[PDB]
């Protein structure tokens, strides 16, 4: 849900530019102990409401692992490196389950983000940071029903400044 | 935009999900808001078939 | 489409004990510059004829690689590793696209193979080797006709044997 | 006995539907092979999103 | 160099607990064009004085890619994740050669960081990110002679914060 | 220890042209697990006589895993791919290590194989397999002394043939 | 430790590195001096064997 | 000719040396084989950092 990012510090915001086309992105997720996550969404803008069509295709997650057996805990927050590729934004990002006992599961997010506008329509940002925090907030009805919030920052890495005045 | 009072403060969304994992097939409706400046947001999703989820929904949420 | 192997030696057809019911895949393919292919299918039969479901979602792929430019060469043929887990079965093998230049542009496929019978209605085969042969026979049309070849063989590594007994 | 479903010489027939870097596409294809002997050919079609824009062979093991 | 990291909001410090004794690290590096950089690394305390002792082996490296070329640009900077494994820390950080021409070259760093004091001993911090700055400030000459600064923080997601109060 | 393997039809041996100046290896092995084995070789010969000097580095295998527990079975047979890359001779193999309750830990090398001699002086092999049955034959003491057996094979896809006339 | 008055400001660091990359040896020497609880530092590296290196020294970054 | 360097059946010997997760070990080894036949056998010792505390199984394409 990438329209929804406080971007500082002047980074170009390449999903509010590229309304009211709007965009798609395509991830695979690798988790480090086999499991394969795929997907592909379209995102429009119907009016004024976003509207999101996602399609995924999973696999190889072990019978034994925290997926397949729902011992997941909570996601902890991530930050996604982003950059431009081949005139559309490139992301990679690790994120970690932090699973009920203390143990984490990493993964690896690797993602196109293609606007609908053609690249000479918008500003590319330079390479970059996007801080995700997404919470579980309530689930509802165990594998039915969830409350989920996230929030999102687009940033330099400013608390380790350069001493050459790159970003 | 000259000021923050230009600009639109929440923006709802919808989403429809559906797919396959280790074999199992699902579909999940969703809804929510959010403040597309301030970078928050908050929704509510379904699992309309293959529910109960037999597998965590955590790796959906990157997808919702 | 795995119900075409030749197996020798004493080695169990986990594709071909699945039926009438059939089987499905699952895949995940990992190409060398970052391109990822994942597809699951579904194997029936309908009265004497084989019937394949088959979604894909690609993703990733470098846009100036030979996959994106359209300038792939050929397949070599592959090995494939097979053993049971979960009480299913898993593959892996390694493929070797050739590319003009004389590269060849390596991908890795992460398969598991789910028959539609119980796993106590199976004989369950023992680690061994699906050798594949794959051709693009004919482009009939550039990008909208192809004829494909495959030939495969399940077996053990017979031209280095073992010493102490073992398959 | 499963493998009593099959005869040496058996048709088959598939329907691929994807999108590979935010290209959709639909192909359908027939084929036949002895599935004792280990061999096998087929036709595929792309019926949607072709001329395709991307090499073929990727989509060589869905088929 | 982990000795010289500012942590905030009281992460503990497990470079300047393991001392006197110090610590080691084991790491590969793994490039998206095929190359890796594997290092073992110790770190004892002399007097006054820091000393590293650094064993590496590279291979794979693509003849035509950008470090065998030697056109590399610089390092951006990177946020490497840092949490406790079977009581020893393990840290994973995306980093990104951008090199002359814009493009980047990713690469996948997978550390373990060792004390030389027992588990016991040591107050182990929770999941957090390293930010880590590293610039070349001059090549006095072009393969023999650098001067290198490094900046680096432990901290906190502090910029999406949590709606839970986790860190 | 490539200097024995058993080459059929037509193939060129790239290890067996390498003399008397010899060749090396560079190898990283990657575990499904974590777990990282990185060697450099130097293979030479002191008149009549093979000598091999080997450096190893490995790190971040799960202090829980079969590795780290001395709990590996066996190994099992593999296939590995061979071809020209950059003038040197590139290889990849999946192994799989058998392992208590019927697991099978699998591992991926990535080796480039380097002659003494230059690339003109040599015959290079096109794209090939070189089957592997490597075993350990006695444990003669715990973990200080072991016996170790291979066989090797370098040949082509015989069992699966082409019909465009490749081999 | 009461304040940053009794905490060592800055300590001194040496280093050697040795190894082979894509068969090409070399050994490195490195001196320097860091802030440990500013979190900077500085160091120069000289290759003594094995230069000029015939790869980019970047890859080198993280070992030093 | 190069492979006239070589015999029927040849000796060898190693030396390796190395570092895993932090435990650090050195081997010998003598061996002999048949090039041309593609076999060959070994015997190594464990000479420092023994008894390992790893598996020597991911010592076994190294040795």
């Amino acid at each position: 849900s990438k329209t929804f990012i406080k971007y500082v510090s002047g980074i170009p915001d390449y999903f509010k530019q590229s309304f009211p086309e709007g965009f798609t992105w395509e991830r695979t997720t690798t988790y480090e102990d086999g499991g394969f996550l795929t997907a592909h969404q379209d995102t429009s803008l119907d009016g004024d409401c976003l509207v999101y069509k996602v399609k995924i295709l999973g696999n190889n997650f072990p019978a034994d692992g925290p997926v397949m057996q729902n011992k997941a805990g909570r996601w902890e927050p991530a930050t996604e490196i982003v950059y431009e590729v081949d005139g559309v934004l490139r992301g990679q990002v690790l994120m970690a389950l932090k699973c009920p006992g203390g143990r984490h599961l990493t993964c690896h997010l690797h993602t196109t983000y293609r606007s609908k506008k053609p690249a000479s329509a918008l500003k590319m940002p330079g390479f970059h940071f996007e801080d995700h925090r997404i919470e579980i907030m309530e689930e509802v009805e165990k594998g039915k029903c969830y409350k989920q919030y996230e929030a999102a920052v687009g940033r330099y890495c400013d608390a380790a400044p350069s001493k050459l005045g790159h970003n | 935009h000259g000021s923050a009072s230009f600009l639109k403060k929440t923006m709802p969304f919808k989403t429809t999900i559906e797919g396959t994992v280790n074999g199992h097939y699902f579909k999940c409706t969703g809804k929510g808001e959010g403040n597309p400046f301030e970078g928050t947001q908050e929704m509510k999703i379904e699992v309309i078939e293959g529910g109960p989820l037999p597998f965590a929904f955590h790796i959906l949420s990157t997808s919702c």
